[PDB]
RNA sequence: GGCUCAGGACAACGGUUGCACCCCCCGCGGCGGUCCUAGCCGGACACCGCUGGCAACCCGGCGCCAAGACGUGCGCGCAAGGGCGGGCGCCCGGGCGAGCAGCGUGACGCAGCGACGGCCCGCCCGGGCUUCCGGGGCAUCACCCGGUCGGCGCGGUCGCGGCGCGCCGAGGGCCCGACGCCUGGCGGAGAAUCAGGGUUCGACUCCGGAGAGCGGGCCUGCGAGACGGCCCGCAC
């Protein structure tokens, strides 16, 4: 048993969805504690050498950091390792590129360019509620956020808008039948559908059923199921609405590009 | 107690930067304390219709 | 040191299991305080540097504490006397040894000298206008560094009573 | 009337059980401020009780009982989380403590057959219940109790002396 | 981080639960009210100068001087713990499947922050234990256990628990193979072989566990019973 905390993370023990070459070394960036999760982020570094291709190594990406040429939800950051999640704002106005970090219906990370209307604020799912110091109640999100003295129509599991520069609600989404959402765990992660039926079960998970757009049926348990509107997306998605096709299709479409 | 001119450096001596200093962050906790209690007092205002408990402030 | 892992007994079927690792830090214990009322001496507490920077004090030494009324809702500071009954041991009571759930002896100045002239609990009273009340030890000592306690009434005072008569 | 006659019944039990010398210390409910059996009228509630939920029900007897049990989970202090299980009575010869023995099977890939094992557990029996052996019953995790226990008993069905032994799954 | 597989056979390990019995550095987001010279407090040590011991290793004595070091400390009441505060067959908000959190109030005690302001809370990684199922061979080993099985009470522990102690009772396991002995026994993901069903192996790439000559003990620290840290016995 080691002694102490984990400093290092071998390649080949990678998230696979981070698609990194076999090839590429023995080690791999092992992301630093923060807004997400090891599972359920990527780091900095990956976006920024390994997609964009601004950076060919880990000296140019330290350069281009600690120069301040980023910024996360209006904050520049200066750790290489530092962790990215879902529903966050990447800004980069030296070139003036403006991303959204969502999924894709493949199970992976991609980056969805806005404008400047909707860059003022972002989507988190709240998950929990107590009463913290002399008893005043509190919320936390997905992205590890506090906000205290919220509205008592607010409940768990609900989605929330808040500005980037005040964290400050501005309207909550509710939780409810009927509701178009976004599943962000599992085998079905980035598919969009409407919620038709919640099955619960005493002491145990809750499985939600939801219908796509083209009339396909799904499940998956309530800990990944995010919200993001009423009836229609508030916000700008990828090019395709979140339908994933079969194997045939993806074949055929490979056999186009080629 | 009361060629290169070496003279030791003084410490403990206060220059107007430590004042304004100190008065920035006397006036920052100040503000910080005045913006919680509006809040708390605000949300009491609110919740006409339902039910609270917090510490009250003794003193 | 002294430690209560279960590596070194012996499985629900009475056999020897045998062991496979060295003695680990979690598991380990400390020597019993035995926390001696009074009667260079005085009120004495230690600490203790426990798990992840936290301190646990623990005393040696003491004498007054914290005790209530339930019924009457009074509650002061006292001295306690003596300790008089403990289910766990007679040797603790000889040599004066504190710890939760001790049947203590405590003066009745700080009571009576705002008692007897108010009607409530027959018995207490008879205790008030003599020079001791039967109370109890309700918190741990060794772990708080504190011996505080509430006042018996009720079955539990006649079930004390009984116990204690013919000594 | 009816809450008059069961406040005499349980004031008073907390009295000769005071009189029964031969136990070390009074037993008592801790939720309960001793001192409220001085109370002539029935201003106050002299017994405590809790509702386990998962769809059990909280049998009469701890409501109307007279005992003190702090492993109890209806009129103590511990709680049922985790798994429900179901077994029969192997043994009950413990002062408050049973062995139930819990039938399942297993499939050898090899042969295409399956074998009959068994295994014993241990799990803590409230007052609230009267079991003999071969009877059926409901058991809830909890924390540990003991070196062996980590189980309590919540419902038992009963059964009759004379039934052939069978080999039954749950 | 790297090396190895000695030890260990209801253990480790693999899948599946829980902490309503737990602890947690960096980082992220919040919060920030402190009982009874404040244009800025006090004294030291290091290096260093003089003076010296001893083969080596090692250090001594005197001496002015620095802190985001040490000590005290200005300030709107606040740590830990403890007493009282719900129901009348069951069910039909801060939160739950689940009377759990918080608060008020009667008494104790002044813990932490503060000479360039952070005690505190949530999340994250990690760790500890824990439910269920699987988990080598010999019957020329058939009966075994005696803190072993349960109950009550205290202590100690981050914490539940025979974990330890006192008292009481007797109990628990077994041909669906206990207990004992052996193993040139680390486990798994996997490897070799080849109609189908299977047999043998699994030091070693990734995950987990254990160790640093044998056996024990301990300080610092959030975190080690650590050995490119210290102490002891034994063999060199
Ligand atoms: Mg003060
Ligand atoms: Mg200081
Ligand atoms: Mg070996
Ligand atoms: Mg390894
Ligand atoms: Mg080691
Ligand atoms: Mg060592
Ligand atoms: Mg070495
Ligand atoms: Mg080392």
């Amino acid at each position: 048993m080691a002694r102490g905390v984990r400093k290092h993370l071998k390649r080949l023990n990678a998230p696979k969805h981070w698609l990194l070459d076999k090839m590429g070394g023995i080690w791999a960036p092992r992301p630093t504690n923060g807004p997400h999760g090891l599972r359920e982020c990527i780091p900095l570094i990956l976006i920024l050498r390994n997609r964009l291709h601004y950076a060919n190594t880990y000296a140019e990406t330290s350069m281009i950091l600690q120069d301040k040429n980023v910024l996360i939800d209006g904050k520049p950051r200066t750790d290489p390792t530092f962790p990215v999640g879902f529903m966050d704002v990447f800004e980069i106005p030296k070139v003036h590129k403006t991303f959204r970090v969502l999924y894709d219906v493949k199970g992976r990370f991609t980056l969805v360019p806005i404008q400047s209307n909707e860059a003022g604020f972002k989507l988190c799912r709240v998950q929990k509620i107590f009463l913290g110091d002399k008893g005043m109640p509190y919320l936390s999100t997905h992205d590890a956020r506090t906000i205290r003295f919220p509205h008592p129509d607010i409940k768990t599991n609900d989605t929330i808008k808040i500005n980037l520069k005040t964290g400050k609600i501005d309207e909550w989404y509710k939780f409810d039948i009927g509701k178009i959402v976004m599943v962000t765990g599992g085998r079905n992660c980035g598919r969009i559908g409407t919620i038709q039926a919640i099955d619960k079960h005493m002491g145990s998970y809750t499985m939600i059923r939801m219908k796509d757009t083209e009339g396909t049926e799904f499940l998956t348990r309530l800990c990944n199921v995010f919200v993001i509107g009423n009836d229609s997306p508030a916000v700008a998605i990828p090019t395709t609405k979140g339908i994933r096709p079969d194997i045939i299709k993806n074949r055929e479409l490979r056999l186009r590009s080629i | 107690l009361f060629k290169k001119l070496k003279y030791p450096k003084v410490q403990r001596v206060v220059t107007d930067e430590k004042y304004a200093r100190k008065q920035r962050v006397i006036a920052e906790k100040k503000e910080i304390m005045r913006k919680s209690l509006q809040q708390l007092e605000e949300y009491k205002a609110l919740l006409s219709r339902m039910g609270k408990q917090h510490n009250i402030r003794i003193y | 040191g002294i430690t209560h892992d279960k590596m070194y007994k012996r499985s629900k079927t009475g056999a020897v299991q045998g062991k496979w690792h060295k003695k680990r830090k979690y598991n380990l214990g400390r020597q019993p305080a035995n926390t001696k009322l009074i009667v260079n001496e005085g009120q004495k507490i230690s600490t203790i540097r426990c798990r992840g920077g936290n301190i646990k004090r623990r005393a040696l030494r003491l004498s007054h504490g914290s005790f209530a009324w339930g019924s009457a809702d009074i509650s002061h500071k006292a001295r306690i006397l003596q300790v008089v009954y403990n289910s766990t041991s007679n040797e603790l009571v000889r040599t004066n040894t504190l710890v939760k759930g001790c049947v203590v002896q405590i003066d009745s100045a700080p009571f009576k000298s705002a008692l007897s002239n108010d009607t409530l609990d027959k018995e207490i009273l008879d205790q008030i206008r003599g020079d001791h009340i039967l109370a109890r030890i309700s918190s741990r000592p060794g772990q708080v560094g504190t011996a505080d306690g509430y006042i018996l009434e009720g079955p539990e005072l006649l079930f004390y009573q009984k116990k204690l008569a013919p000594k | 009337r009816r809450a008059l006659e069961r406040a005499e019944t349980l004031r008073k039990a907390a009295y000769e059980m005071a009189e029964n010398q031969h136990e070390r210390a009074y037993h008592k409910q801790s939720q309960i401020f001793q001192g409220r059996f001085l109370r002539k009228d029935n201003a106050r509630c002299l017994r405590f009780y809790k509702s386990i939920g998962m769809g059990y029900h909280t049998p009469i007897t701890a409501i109307n009982g007279t005992y003190i049990d702090k492993k109890c989970p209806f009129t103590g202090n511990v709680s049922i989380r985790g798994r429900i299980l179901r077994g029969v009575v192997h043994s009950a010869k413990m002062q408050r403590s049973i062995i139930v023995r819990r039938d399942y099977l297993h499939f050898v890939q090899k042969y295409k057959r399956y074998e009959r094992r068994h295994k014993h557990v241990a799990a803590h029996l409230s007052p609230c219940f009267r079991v003999k052996e071969g009877d059926i019953v409901t058991i809830g995790e909890c924390r540990p109790l003991s070196k062996t226990i980590r189980f309590n008993v919540i419902k038992v069905e009963p059964v009759s002396e004379a039934a052939k032994k069978r080999f039954s799954p749950f």
